[PDB]
C-alpha cells in the first residue's frame, strides 16, 4: 500500500 | 492559478503547516476542522492526493504535504 508515496505525489504534481 | 477551492486550500494549509511530526492524521484534521464532514474530507483528501499536494505516510489516513501550500 504505502511505497514511494512522496515520489508519486511529486510525479502527479509535476505531470500537469 | 488557484485551481483549488478555499476549503481544500485550507485543509491543505492545515496539513502542511500543522507543527506535528505525525503530519495531520485524518482524525486530528477532522478534530480541528469540525465543520468539514468526514465524507467531504475524504473527497478533499482524494482531490489533494490526485493533485499530488498531499500524500499518506505512516498510515493510509496519516497525511503530509509533499511541498504544496
Amino acid at each position: 500500500r504505502i511505497q514511494r508515496n512522496k515520489a508519486a505525489a511529486l510525479l502527479r504534481l509535476a505531470a500537469r | 492559478a488557484n485551481g483549488l477551492t478555499v476549503a481544500q486550500n485550507q485543509v491543505l494549509n492545515l496539513i502542511k503547516a500543522c507543527p506535528r511530526p505525525e503530519g495531520l492524521n485524518f482524525q486530528d484534521l477532522k478534530n480541528q476542522l469540525k465543520h468539514m464532514s468526514v465524507s467531504s474530507i475524504k473527497q478533499a483528501v482524494d482531490f489533494l492526493s490526485n493533485e499530488g499536494h498531499i500524500y499518506s505516510t505512516v498510515d493510509d489516513d496519516h497525511f503530509k504535504s509533499t511541498d504544496a501550500e
